[PDB]
């Protein structure tokens, strides 16, 4: 075989302990850059003046953060949507003062994570397997889209994009609720649906499963060696996990077909989650959450207050507090 | 409490007649304000001037006074600084500058009355925030 | 500053190429199951 | 028989409902509960204990209404309809709240009679009890939020309210005041509950994707038999797709099937110990070293640092109208304002 | 009933549209239906818009998409974007309507009545998924109709009253093209552009003589390709690039408009050229900078000397220097230095915004102009509450920008999720394992292990 | 298996079920819609009318600050409505 040949054979081989592929050669690049820049940032960069004011933020361990508090600070308010690479700053020094490695270490990610979900699919291909492992994987891409470059866009800005940190991430959420009010947004309460529910049905599945074991050891000995790795047999009794649910709640509430219960245990967080990265990537273009605030009105006139007035009352003070430097006009228009 | 003929008893000229409106006259200036004003007034603040709002203290210290009605319909016709040394149609909008601000070009005598009605009314009904901004919310 | 652009676009350009190539070398072919896709 | 032995009998027969002994605790108590929650939520004001409409009748709507809790001078009272505080008045007692601590305690038994259900259901059919043995966590929750943190705190006032946007405010009163996110307890919470959904998604996704041809049809459910024996997806095929991808990959399902049960349960019960100490005040509010450096040196910044910030005006902010029993008066120029907001 | 269950057809109801992949009649049928749904709607939405409307507000107050557009191609509509004349709006929804009865009743009949596959009567018409040069004649013909739908734009800008140019002197209004920027440098380095800050990539298109060159093109060259494809066939790398069947054709175009829904997305968020303010309202960076202008405005009047202005941080108040140095407008607008606008721009010179222009020369308009955008600005809740979150009810206004921009990512998303879905799906079924892994010939049971 | 109830859709697709039915659901819709029209809720369970949240010059929240004098703190604060 030529040298092409046989390093096409190579890159596809299935034989890899972990798979190259096509997606891979693009994947495996970006995300070594992606980690080790953020290793190196995260432990000693120094700080960035992140909203733009000459007000730099240290994220650093080396800078006086602690793993809660440590962060690679988004790039300068200045920078605004501007291509910052290493090479269009005078220096290295300029570049970390102004947060380049943020904007390298998240579109290597982006890139990187978009290779990940190809390289699911390619790799299903090779081993003759159905497809859509990669589509449910898109729901978590599309939430790291979502907060790392689509609410960027849309505000004008990388330095509103998620922090890579913990305190970091926080804040984000935070300023999120003061501006958009997520958590009067349905596509947020979807979302919740969808984790909540993910998180109910792991445990009910995970329980229903471990109750219908069938006996195959003894007490002295974990239940987990019954099962052998590639018999054809089932396991467990899915008719007595199924007489147990049916009495739980009654019979028609559950399902008495794996294939059945699997997609639907697939199906409904990747959905929740689906639509809350759409909460995110709408909010976005400042289609906020449901504004109730005074809709409760007496005869006179009097405002009637809601739960959704006090929400208000706590929006407020966010919005009041934060980035309390960079406003100098009335109203936060982005 | 209630909307009363009491609450809804305004200033009508300088010299302390008053004038009783109702509340069909109430409710259609509330109307007509938030489709030609709220934009910039919600609430009795001025988004585009800050320093400058609604509350009747504020139009009785008005040059000319503008916390009754007939100044009110005045100002909408040919509004002026807070002095009243500057005609300022070109920038606000009222019925001798319609044509650069056409949601005033249909607006009649009655409508006007309405709308000022509404805004003397308001601060009666809600106190402290009308004009007073995101802290009184 | 120069030689970073230059290098990295070099780097770049590598990895994309090889990218579209592989792809491009007859992948659909690479199953267990049927070649002749066309 | 005796007539011990026949109730049995008629308790346990085989019905479109199952009863069961325990279910002379779980039926009324769940109903009361439900029911309970529905009535406030239609016609109940929250007036005179919040200053606060929470009801269709008063206007608000699915996302706005609420069972609202007492008012703060109520104590921590059980506020029995008998009680002296209503004394027998039924108008009275819900215009003081006594329909949150009705559905609160008829809630909570009703979980115990839902688990005892899960006990003796498993026991009816010879099952394992591990459905009974994780609804622990949300017992665990349910008993930490709504019974043990009003409790600690100065009266049920401060548990949550029965609604969506009451929860809301809730979450937002612990962000302002207990620095909520900062606790490694909800943090290990987080944890759990996410990583949940994540073992969810994957292993459907994972089973539904190396599924085995067992039938010619397109749409692949009909090709599944409950009383089949074999397996009806590829352990090897998605042992060797995973191993490949991530590294790493599950060979066992017992154990697979054990962590989903773990992940989840684990991480609520976390959480709820968390909240317990929040109870007391007992948070993870600040980091001591950061704020001797941030007093001393004022350019010094960092995201825990603007955090504080924010939770200072969610104080000052919502302090007033959210307690209204403290008569709060905030003159305009104390309340913390960033520039020009 | 020919394979109208899942027993024959091998589809369950709730995938029943698959079961017409190889019936080209119902097929055809089920897409004429379609298109007459599409049609329909945009003559039924368009006269509800009409009924609806009140001519002296603006459009953007009034939750308008579809006038908004027929606006920008020169109808009803004049100087400064004023309405004269609601009648081309009308007529629009009518034809619009009555075409879509039209496309319904085709429709139903090749769906219901007519015959169930084409390939018997006819082999014009008729089609075999895996017969190549018939599928690129097929996409030639529609290539040749999409380039004369360009060319139709192209005519409506320079022969039939024009387009409404924002940037026309004298304030908007509809103008004849008749120097279309014919410059393939031009062109093309649009295309060639970065998509970031400063750059918009086609998104940054600023005037009416690029855009009608660039439709020419696009017209020209469709029509060229499209008699290619129907002239061609495909060559031996694509042949064995590609997979030939219907479910990767449909995979294929699904990935195409995704693309442009998220295109779409940004030229509507960022573009007000062909997407002119005085329609749509004001963009988030035009809004934000309109603040930053009135507020310029009535210090300066007040007697503040703007230029010497030291805010807070020490940057200028009111203007600043962008990082390679132009002078900006100040505050958080500062990300937005690069948004440009008729009611701005007379305002900047070489160096950018210039002080003795901002001190002598802002007119009345140009501040009315701000004030309306800086309170226009495209924020708003779900039940159409205008403002930040934090308002208070009164206002009732959400932007078409918001709206538009908000719709199209959510639908470019979802149907990224279908390319997905359906490429993968058609690798699968291609390869002949898209229902499960054979048991007897297991092939990772074949393969060494790992380890 | 079934336990031996009657089939629902069975149930749901009979004349008789339809018969009983077409009476006594109507009958508990009109009975809701009565109970709110003719203000009895209000009545039932103390919930203010739209122009009994406060005095006509009143702008204080009737608050209950004592526990067991709070039944009459409430009537003390309806009465002042009067
Ligand atoms: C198949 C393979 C294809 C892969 C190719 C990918 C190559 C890499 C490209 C990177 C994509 C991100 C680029 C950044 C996008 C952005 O900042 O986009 C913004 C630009 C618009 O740029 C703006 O353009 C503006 C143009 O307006 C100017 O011109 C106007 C003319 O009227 C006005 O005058 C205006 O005021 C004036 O400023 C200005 O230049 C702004 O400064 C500039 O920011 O949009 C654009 O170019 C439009 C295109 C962006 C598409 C959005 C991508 C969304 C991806 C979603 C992925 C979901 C994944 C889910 C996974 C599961
Ligand atoms: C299993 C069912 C069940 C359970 C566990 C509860 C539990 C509760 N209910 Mg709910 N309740 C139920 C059914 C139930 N209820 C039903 C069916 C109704 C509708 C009729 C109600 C209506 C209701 C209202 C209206 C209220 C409650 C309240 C309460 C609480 C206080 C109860 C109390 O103090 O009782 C104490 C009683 C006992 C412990 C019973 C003891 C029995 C012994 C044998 C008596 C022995 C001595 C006695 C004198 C016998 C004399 C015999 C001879 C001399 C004749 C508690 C959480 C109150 C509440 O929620 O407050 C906020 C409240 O106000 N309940
Ligand atoms: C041009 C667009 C297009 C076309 C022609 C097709 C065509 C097809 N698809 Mg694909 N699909 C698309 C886009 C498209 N799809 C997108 C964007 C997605 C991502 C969501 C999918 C996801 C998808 C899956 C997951 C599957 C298909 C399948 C199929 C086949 C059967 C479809 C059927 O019977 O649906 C029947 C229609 C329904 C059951 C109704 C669904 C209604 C949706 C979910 C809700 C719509 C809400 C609406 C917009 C707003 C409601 C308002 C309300 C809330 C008030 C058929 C070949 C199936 C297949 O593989 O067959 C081979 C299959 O399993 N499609
Ligand atoms: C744009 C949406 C759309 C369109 C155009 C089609 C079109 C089609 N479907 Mg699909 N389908 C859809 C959505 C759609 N479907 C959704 C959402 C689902 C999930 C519920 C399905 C599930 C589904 C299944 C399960 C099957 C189809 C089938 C079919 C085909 C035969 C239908 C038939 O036999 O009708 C019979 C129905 C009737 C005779 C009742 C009357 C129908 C007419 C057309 C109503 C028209 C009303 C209209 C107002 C008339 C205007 C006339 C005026 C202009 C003069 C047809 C091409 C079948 C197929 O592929 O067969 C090979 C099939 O088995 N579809
Ligand atoms: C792309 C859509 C499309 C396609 C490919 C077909 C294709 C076909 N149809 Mg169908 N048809 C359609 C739309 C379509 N039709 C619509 C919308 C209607 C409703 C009016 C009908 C009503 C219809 C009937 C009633 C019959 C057919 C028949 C036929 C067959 C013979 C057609 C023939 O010889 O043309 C002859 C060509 C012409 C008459 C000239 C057509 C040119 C038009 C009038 C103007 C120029 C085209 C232009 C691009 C239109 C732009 C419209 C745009 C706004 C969308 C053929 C398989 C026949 C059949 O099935 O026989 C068994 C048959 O009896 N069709
Ligand atoms: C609807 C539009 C359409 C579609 C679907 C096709 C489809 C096809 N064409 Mg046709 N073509 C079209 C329009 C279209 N054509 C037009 C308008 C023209 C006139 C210019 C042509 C001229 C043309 C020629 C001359 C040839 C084809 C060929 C082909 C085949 C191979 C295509 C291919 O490999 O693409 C994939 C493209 C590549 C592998 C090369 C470019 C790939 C780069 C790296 C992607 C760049 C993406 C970019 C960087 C990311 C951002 C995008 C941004 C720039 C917009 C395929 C059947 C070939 C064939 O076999 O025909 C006989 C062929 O030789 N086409
Ligand atoms: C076989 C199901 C496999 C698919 C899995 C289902 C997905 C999950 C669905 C869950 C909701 C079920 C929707 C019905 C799915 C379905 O198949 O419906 C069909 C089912 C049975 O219908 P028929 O009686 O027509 O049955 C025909 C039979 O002859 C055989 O089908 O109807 C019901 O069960 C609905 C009755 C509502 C019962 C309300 C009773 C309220 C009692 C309150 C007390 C509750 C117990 C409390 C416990 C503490
Ligand atoms: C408290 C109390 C009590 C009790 C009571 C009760 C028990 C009640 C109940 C009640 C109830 C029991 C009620 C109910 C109601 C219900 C409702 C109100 C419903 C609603 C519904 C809805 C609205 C829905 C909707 C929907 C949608 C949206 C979609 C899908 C479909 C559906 C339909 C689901 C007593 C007497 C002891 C006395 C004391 C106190
Ligand atoms: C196949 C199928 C389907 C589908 C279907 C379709 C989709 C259809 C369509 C259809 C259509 C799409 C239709 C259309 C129609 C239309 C019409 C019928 C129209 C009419 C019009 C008129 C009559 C007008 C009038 C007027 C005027 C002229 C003026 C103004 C006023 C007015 C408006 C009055 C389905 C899904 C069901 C399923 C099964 C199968
Ligand atoms: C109109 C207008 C204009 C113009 C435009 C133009 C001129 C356009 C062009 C455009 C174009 C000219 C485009 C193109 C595109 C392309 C694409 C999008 C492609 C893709 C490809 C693919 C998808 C591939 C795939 C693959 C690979 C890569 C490897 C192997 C395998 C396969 C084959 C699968 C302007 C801006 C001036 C202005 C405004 C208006
Ligand atoms: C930047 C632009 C890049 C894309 C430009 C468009 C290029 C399109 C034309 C290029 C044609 C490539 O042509 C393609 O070459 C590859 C690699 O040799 C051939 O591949 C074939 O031989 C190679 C050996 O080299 C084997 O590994 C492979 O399994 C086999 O399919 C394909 O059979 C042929 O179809
Ligand atoms: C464990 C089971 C508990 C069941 C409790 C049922 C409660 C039913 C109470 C209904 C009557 C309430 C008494 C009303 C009069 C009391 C007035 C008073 O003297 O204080
Ligand atoms: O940087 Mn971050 O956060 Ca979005 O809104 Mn405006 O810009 Mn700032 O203020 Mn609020
Ligand atoms: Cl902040
Ligand atoms: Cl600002
Ligand atoms: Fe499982």
């Amino acid at each position: 075989a030529n040298l092409w040949e046989r390093f096409c054979n190579w890159v596809t081989s299935t034989d890899n302990r972990l798979y190259v592929g096509w997606f891979g050669v693009i994947m495996i690049p970006t995300l070594l850059a992606a980690t080790i820049c953020f290793v190196i940032a995260f432990i000693a960069a120094p700080p960035v003046d992140i909203d733009g004011i000459r007000e730099p933020v240290s994220g650093s361990l080396l800078y006086g953060n602690n793993i809660i508090t440590g962060a690679v600070v988004p790039s300068s308010n200045a920078i605004g949507l501007h291509f910052y690479p290493i090479w269009e700053a005078a220096s290295l020094d300029e570049w970390l003062y102004n947060g380049g490695p943020y904007q390298l270490i998240i579109f290597h990610f982006l890139l990187g994570a978009s290779c990940y979900m190809g390289r699911q699919w390619e790799l299903s291909y090779r081993l003759g397997m159905r497809p859509w492992i990669c589509v449910a994987y898109s729901a978590p891409l599309a939430s790291a889209f979502a907060v790392f470059l689509i609410y960027p866009i849309g505000q004008g800005s990388f330095s509103d994009g998620m922090p890579l940190g913990i305190s970091g991430t926080f804040n984000f959420m935070i300023v999120f609720q003061a501006e958009h009010n997520i958590l009067m947004h349905p596509f947020h309460q979807l979302g919740v649906a969808g984790v909540f529910g993910g998180a109910l049905f792991c445990a009910m599945h995970g329980s229903l499963v471990t109750s219908s074991l069938i006996r195959e050891t003894t007490e002295t000995e974990s239940a987990n060696y019954g099962y052998k790795f590639g018999q054809e047999e089932e396991t467990y009794n899915i008719v007595a996990a199924h007489g147990y649910f049916g009495r739980l709640i009654f019979q028609y509430a559950s399902f008495n077909n794996s294939r059945s219960l699997h997609f639907f245990l697939a199906a409904w967080p990747v959905v929740g989650v689906w639509f809350t990265a759409l909460g995110i990537s709408t909010m976005a273009f400042n289609l906020n959450g449901f504004n109730f605030n005074h809709s409760v009105i007496d005869a006179k006139g009097n405002v009637i207050n809601t739960w959704a007035d006090i929400i208000n009352r706590a929006n407020l003070g966010m919005e009041v507090m934060h980035e309390r430097n960079a406003h100098n006009f009335p109203l936060d228009l982005a | 409490a209630e909307l009363t003929p009491e609450v809804l008893t305004v200033p009508l000229n300088s010299e302390g007649k008053t004038i009783t409106l109702t509340e069909k006259q109430y409710l259609e200036g509330k109307r007509l304000f938030q489709y030609a004003c709220a934009s910039c007034h919600v609430g009795g603040i001025t988004k585009t001037n800050p320093s400058l709002d609604l509350r009747t203290e504020t139009l009785a210290l008005a040059t000319p006074p503008r916390d009754n009605i007939e100044g009110l319909v005045d100002y909408m016709k040919n509004p002026t600084t807070y002095d009243g040394e500057q005609e300022i149609a070109e920038v606000h909008p009222s019925l001798r500058s319609a044509d650069i601000f056409p949601k005033m070009r249909n607006l009649t005598e009655k409508d006007l009355v309405a709308i000022a009605g509404h805004i003397l009314v308001e601060p009666k009904i809600l106190g402290d925030k009308w004009g007073g901004g995101k802290v009184y919310y | 500053m120069e030689t970073l652009k230059i290098t990295v676009y070099i780097v770049v350009t590598f990895f994309v190429l090889l990218f579209v190539f592989g792809f491009l070398s007859g992948d659909p072919a690479r199953n267990p199951k049927r070649k002749d896709l066309e | 028989r005796g007539w011990f032995d026949i109730l049995d009998d008629w308790l346990k027969r085989d019905r479109f409902v199952f009863v069961g002994w325990s279910g002379i605790l779980l039926f009324p108590c769940a109903y009361l509960a439900l029911g309970g929650w529905l009535t406030g939520t239609t016609f109940v004001t929250s007036w005179y204990t919040h200053g606060l409409a929470s009801s269709y009748l008063e206007g608000c709507n699915f996302l706005t209404v609420a069972v609202s809790t007492p008012a703060n001078s109520m104590g921590h009272s059980l506020l029995l309809l008998w009680g002296p505080e209503a004394q027998g008045d039924f108008t009275r007692w819900c215009q003081l709240g006594g329909l949150w601590t009705f559905i609160a305690l008829h809630g909570a038994f009703g979980l115990i009679g839902f688990m005892l259900r899960q006990f003796e259901i498993a026991r009816l059919v010879g099952v394992r009890p591990y459905n009974a043995i994780a609804f622990s966590a949300p017992i665990a929750v349910f008993v930490s939020v709504f019974l043990i943190y009003p409790l600690g705190q100065s009266s049920w006032f401060f548990a949550p309210s029965f609604g969506v946007a009451a929860i809301f405010r809730f979450l937002l009163f612990f962000q302002g005041f207990h620095n909520w996110t900062l606790n490694p307890f909800h943090m290990m919470g987080v944890a759990g509950v996410l990583g949940g959904a994540l073992l969810c998604a994957i292993h459907g996704a994972t089973v539904e994707n190396t599924l085995f041809q067992d039938g010619e049809g397109a749409s692949t459910f009909r090709a599944f038999n409950p009383t089949q024996a074999e397996e009806t997806y590829s352990m090897v095929t998605a042992n060797r797709f995973w191993s490949q991808i991530f590294g790493i990959a599950f060979s066992n399902k017992r154990w697979l099937h054990f962590f989903m049960l773990f992940v989840p349960v684990t991480g609520l019960w976390m959480s709820a110990i968390g909240v317990v100490g929040l109870a007391l005040n007992l948070r993870s509010y600040d980091f001591i070293s950061q704020e001797i450096r941030a007093a001393e040196d004022p350019e010094f910044e960092t995201f825990y640092t603007k955090n504080l910030l924010l939770n200072e005006g969610i104080r000052a902010w919502m302090a007033p109208q959210d307690q209204p029993h403290e008569n709060f008066v905030f003159p305009e120029e104390v309340l913390p304002r960033g520039n020009a907001l | 009933a020919t394979n109208r269950d899942q027993e024959s057809s091998g589809f369950a109801w709730w995938a029943g549209n698959a079961r017409l992949i190889n019936l080209s009649g119902k097929l055809l049928g089920a897409h004429v239906a379609h298109a007459g749904l599409i049609v329909f709607w945009a003559g039924a939405m368009t006269l509800f818009e009409l009924a609806h409307f009140i001519p002296e507000k603006p459009m953007y107050e009034q939750g308008l998409i579809l006038i908004p557009h027929i606006a920008t191609l020169g109808w009803g509509v004049g100087p400064g974007g004023e309405v004269v004349d609601t009648f081309p709006f009308f007529v629009v929804g009518v034809v619009h309507l009555i075409s879509s009865a039209v496309l319904g009743f085709g429709g139903v009949y090749h769906a219901i009545r007519g015959p169930e596959t084409l390939e018997e009567y006819s082999s014009f018409f008729g089609y075999d998924w895996k017969d190549k040069n018939k599928m690129t004649t097929i996409l030639g013909f529609h290539l040749i109709v999409l380039g004369i739908g360009a060319l139709l734009l192209v005519a409506k800008a320079m022969f039939f009253g024009g387009l409404y140019d924002t940037w026309a002197p004298g304030g908007g209004d509809v103008r004849v093209i008749t120097n279309p920027t014919l410059d393939p440098r031009v062109i093309f380095g649009y295309l060639l552009k970065s998509p970031f800050g400063g750059e918009g990539w086609i998104v940054s298109v600023n005037n009416l003589e690029d855009v009608v060159g660039g439709h020419i093109w696009i017209g020209l060259i469709c029509i060229a390709g499209g008699i290619w494809h129907i002239l061609t066939t495909p060559f031996g790398w694509a042949r064995r690039a590609f997979i030939w069947s219907g479910e990767a054709y449909l995979s294929y175009s699904l990935g195409a408009l995704s693309m442009m829904g998220f295109i779409a997305t940004c030229f509507v968020w960022f573009n007000n050229t062909v997407y002119p303010s005085e329609f749509y309202g004001p963009t988030g960076p035009e809004a934000s900078q309109a603040q930053a202008m009135t507020f310029l405005i009535r210090d300066q009047k007040l007697g503040a000397n703007v230029g010497s202005a030291q805010g807070p941080t020490g940057l200028g108040k009111y203007l600043m220097r962008s990082p390679t140095g132009e002078i900006i407008f100040g505050g958080e607008t500062m990300r937005f230095w690069d948004f440009r606008g008729p009611w701005l721009e007379p305002l900047r010179g070489p160096n950018g915004l210039d002080l003795n222009k901002i001190k002598n020369d802002i007119q009345p308009w140009q501040e009315r102009r701000a004030a309306e955008y800086m309170t226009h600005a495209p924020l708003g809740s779900l039940n159409s509450v205008g403002g930040v979150a934090t308002e208070i009810n009164s206002v009732n206004f959400v932007s078409p920008r918001s709206w538009l921009a908000t719709s199209h990512f959510v639908l470019a998303f979802f149907f990224l999720v279908g390319h997905l879905w359906h490429a993968g799906r058609a690798r699968a079924a291609a390869a002949g394992f898209e229902k499960g892994i054979d048991r007897e010939s297991e092939p990772v049971l074949s393969m060494p292990s790992l380890d | 298996g079934t336990t031996g109830e009657r089939p629902f859709s069975d149930i749901i697709t009979s004349v008789r079920y339809w018969v009983i039915h077409s009476i006594t659901i109507p009958a508990l819709f009109i009975a809701g819609w009565l109970f709110v029209s003719t203000g009895l809720a209000y009545d039932v369970f103390g919930t203010p009318r739209p122009d009994s949240y406060y005095a006509q010059e009143q702008r204080s929240i009737p608050l209950v600050t004592d526990r067991f004098e709070a039944k009459q703190q409430v009537e003390t604060f309806l009465e002042q409505l009067k």
